[PDB]
């Protein structure tokens, strides 16, 4: 049969000593990696958001054109 | 100190094994996770 | 004129309710026009919605109201209420409420709990909880913190910082009394017919606000700038923004006339929309056997 | 906390603590898992006693006992012949 | 068009200008689940962050806009960060929303995109609405643009429309960074200090678990988990994007209100974005055994990994497999307050 430890409350975990110091430094090299991903489609968002107002304000300076 | 039981069925006392208090794990699927996640967390560092 | 009306039932009444129903004797019941069901409150008050208080209130004050006076087993009797009649009425309700000064008494739903007005019945798949019955004043209090808590459960969750939901809980809290103080249910959504009950009230309140007699608001300034009047202590000596920027204008005779011959029919509205239920008005009421003979006022 | 339970069984004293350890099979490694016997006096599991014979037939029949304010569902065991035994520990 | 002259005469008091917007029901269906929100305004500083009022704004949803293109929600948002004369704008400025019928689901906006957008657009009487008859006659189709939402890609319309002297001055305002640039290094910070501590706890124990909530356990589960297989708590950190609405604050918002407990649970590896501040409940007459059965139904995930925030200031991580690591929540209360004034009011 398939055997399964009963649950006591001095069942230990699988020792990991060694498991989080390292875990937690590639977790935030991985989170930067993220951070600067959004940051980048952020910014190309933000600069095609500013990039519509130069061109009206250009058509907008188009207006003297037709009289001129 | 663990011991080890095949199965059980539904008690009042909450140390008390059972199906109820059964974790429900699949292995295969789990690691496929895992292997299929790992390959989007490579792919994942190679963008910056 | 006929009062004696039974209501018969399809069980027997078992010796363990026959006791508590004759504990019960003196009491009010509201009446359906009997069948088993439809004839007390416990139809319109279940335990599968909330309690809102005001579709029963909506019951209580539809149809009309009998004082139980005899429970014989398998059938009970009845005594309706028609006016022009004295009806002898025993206290005989666990929130105690003495009649010292013999005000008009009036019905009310259990608010102050299920638990103290209810009656269990086993004989038929049915329960039945008594109206309540207290003296006018404290009635339309408790009228009028029914509706305010019901009005405010809703905007103290509408906040996102709600640090204090338990503030109102004991800020209403119990009903004003000086001899004790009686601790009522409270729930924590209106329903449908208590908020239309708020929505009519709102309507009312926003078409008289459109009318303000700029009067009184001259007579509070000065009280303000005079002594502080107890009256005036919810104020605390402050000028708040709204009562210094409605009196930029003028005082004059042409629009008051006109104001407060408005402000009569709507306050006359609103005391039609309060003259809420049926009351009994009170003469000689014997004290030393605890009956209050009433009429249908 | 301690417990006191009632048992009626139609057998014999060696089979009612075989059967009574079965019963109370959760329960022991309930008892051990929140709490590991650190000393030498906490491994017993109480103890049963004989209170005596009475008909299996017309054995328990259900009632109620009213007290003036709730009434608690109890069982009559009717025509009881009362003979109490020592204390055999359960483990 | 009725949400805008019903908090453009109410939010006056705590606001200059108020700006009316639509939002798609196609953007903000992921920000909450069925549509049941039907708000508060709280706009956050770029480089002078700070805390301000929370300002209300009525909106009503399931009403169309004037366009048959699209059809969303209804929405207003304050502007009233520019001190003084509102002439200057703050570029990458946003303003942060509280939409909520019941609070839930956020919404994030600068204040580039609608700005930006908002000139690409171009014996007594009863008292009357002045704003509400200005608004009847214009009616038309351009007073509405759409504009590209940078933090969620999609069109946001806005509309505005030659009305009053207080839009007047608002199209002619223009002048010369770092706002979430913030917000997510300082959630990352807190759960930075919380792995520590869990750290900590770790090592000045033996490397072991104590098992709070019990569960059976399968012996392969050494095989299956791997030895030290802490990939979900590696990249724990990494998958707490969002704060707010996390159970790490909800145990903060909840001090004053007394004491529930409060989870977040994630997928072991990627299994989606699951879930962010439940509660376990010990009010109802669910009672302690109710909450117990809960909390066993949350032990025996085993595809998710638990945190746990009490609101006492005791923080716990729940593995799946009925382990757990003790931990703690204390931080410095200027970061309390600033969290409560983050949510709401202190």
């Amino acid at each position: 049969p398939e055997l399964m430890w009963a649950p006591s409350l001095r069942n230990s975990l699988r020792v990991s000593p060694e498991a989080l110091e390292l875990a937690e430094r590639e977790a935030e090299r991985a989170r930067s990696e993220r951070w600067d991903r959004c940051a980048q489609v952020l910014k190309n968002r933000l600069l095609r958001v500013e990039l519509d107002g130069i061109m009206r304000d250009h058509l907008a300076r188009a207006e003297e054109i037709r009289q001129d | 100190d663990p011991a080890r039981l095949p199965r059980d069925t539904g008690p009042e006392l909450m140390w008390a094994p059972s199906l109820r208090n059964s974790l429900r794990v699949s292995p295969e699927a789990l690691e496929l996770a895992e292997r299929e996640a790992e390959r989007a967390r490579s792919e994942r560092w190679d963008r910056c | 004129m006929d009062l004696k009306v039974v209501v018969s039932l399809s069980s027997r009444l078992y010796t363990d309710e026959i006791a508590k129903m004759q504990q019960r004797i003196g009491c009010i019941l509201p009446l359906a026009s009997q069948n088993v069901q439809g004839l007390g409150l416990g139809q319109v008050y279940s335990l599968e919605t909330v309690p809102d208080y005001v579709s029963m209130y909506n019951y209580l004050s539809d149809c009309t109201l009998a004082v139980l006076d005899e429970v014989s087993v398998d059938s009970l009797i009845l005594t309706k209420i028609v006016p022009g009649q004295t009806y002898a009425i025993k206290n005989k309700y666990q929130p105690f409420f003495q009649w010292h000064g013999t005000g008009s008494l009036s019905v009310m739903p259990p608010v102050f709990g299920r638990e103290h007005a209810t009656v269990k019945l086993e004989s038929n798949d049915v329960d039945i909880v008594f109206p309540m019955v207290l003296p006018t004043p404290i009635a339309e209090e408790v009228l009028q913190k029914i509706l305010l808590f019901n009005v405010y459960s809703r905007v103290v969750m509408q906040a996102p910082g709600n640090a204090d939901m338990l503030d109102v809980h004991m800020h209403l809290g119990s009903v004003s009394y000086l001899g004790h103080h009686y601790e009522l249910a409270l729930p924590e959504v209106p329903g449908p017919l208590g908020l239309a009950l708020l929505d009519n009230l709102s309507l009312y309140f926003c078409i008289m606000v459109t009318l303000l007699p700029r009067a009184s608001m001259r007579l509070v300034r000065g009280l303000i700038r005079h002594e502080h009047h107890d009256l005036l202590n919810l104020f605390q000596e402050m000028v708040p923004d709204e009562i210094a920027r409605i009196d930029l204008d003028d005082l004059s005779v042409a629009d008051d006339l006109s104001r407060m011959r408005v402000m009569m029919t709507y306050l006359q509205s609103l005391a039609s929309l309060f003259n809420l239920g049926p009351r009994l008005a009170t003469a000689a009421y014997s004290q030393e056997t605890l009956t209050a003979t009433c009429w249908l006022r | 906390g301690p417990r006191f339970t009632f048992f009626q069984s139609s057998r014999g004293h060696c089979q009612i603590m075989n059967i009574l350890r079965i019963y109370y099979s959760p329960s022991i490694m309930h008892r051990y898992a929140v709490v590991q016997p650190l000393h030498i006096e906490e491994l017993t599991f109480g103890a049963v006693a004989c209170l005596g014979t009475f008909s299996a037939t017309d054995g328990w029949r259900r009632s109620a006992f009213n007290y003036r304010g709730s009434s608690l569902p109890v069982v009559e065991i009717d025509s009881f012949y009362s003979n109490v035994s020592d204390w055999e520990v359960i483990l | 068009m009725d949400v805008h002259i019903d908090n453009q005469v109410l939010s006056g008091l705590g606001t200059p200008l108020l700006v009316h917007l639509f939002v798609p029901d196609t953007v903000m269906a992921e920000l909450c689940p069925n549509r049941v929100p039907n708000a508060w305004c709280q706009t956050l500083f770029s480089d002078r962050t700070g805390l301000t009022r929370v300002c209300r704004v009525f909106a009503a949803r399931g009403m169309l806009p004037g366009r048959p293109s699209h059809r969303g929600t209804f929405t207003s948002v304050p502007v009233y960060c520019d001190e003084g004369l509102p002439e200057l704008y703050n570029p990458f400025h946003v303003a942060a929303l509280r939409f909520y019928d019941e609070l839930v689901g956020e919404l994030q906006i600068y204040y580039l995109s609608l700005f930006e957008g908002a000139k690409r657009a171009l014996l007594s009487r009863v008292p009357v609405s002045f704003s509400k008859t200005r608004r009847a006659i214009r009616e038309s189709r351009a007073l509405v643009r759409g504009i590209a939402h940078i933090f969620s890609p999609h069109a946001l319309y806005v509309v505005t429309y030659p009305e009053l002297s207080a839009q007047g001055r608002l199209h002619r305002m223009t002048a010369v960074l770092g706002a979430p640039e913030r917000e997510f290094r300082f959630l990352i910070s807190v759960a930075l200090r919380i792995s520590a501590s869990f750290r900590e706890k770790l090592a000045m124990q033996a490397w072991t678990a104590q098992q709070e909530i019990p569960v059976v356990i399968p012996t392969s589960y050494s095989r299956i988990y791997k030895n030290s297989d802490l990939i979900r708590e590696a990249f724990f950190t990494v998958q707490t994007r969002v704060s707010w609405e996390s159970c790490w604050v909800k145990a903060t918002i909840s001090n004053a209100p007394d004491a529930c407990l409060w989870i977040d649970s994630h997928p072991l590896y990627e299994e989606g974005a699951s879930a962010w501040g439940k509660v376990i409940d010990s009010r109802p007459p669910g009672g302690l055994v109710g909450a117990a059965s809960q909390l066993v139904a949350l032990g025996t995930d085993g595809h998710c990994v638990h945190l746990a925030t009490t609101s006492d200031g005791q923080a716990f991580l729940v593995l799946p497999g009925g382990f757990v690591i003790k931990g703690q929540l204390a931080l410095t209360p200027e970061e309390r307050g600033y969290i409560l004034a983050r949510h709401g009011i202190r």
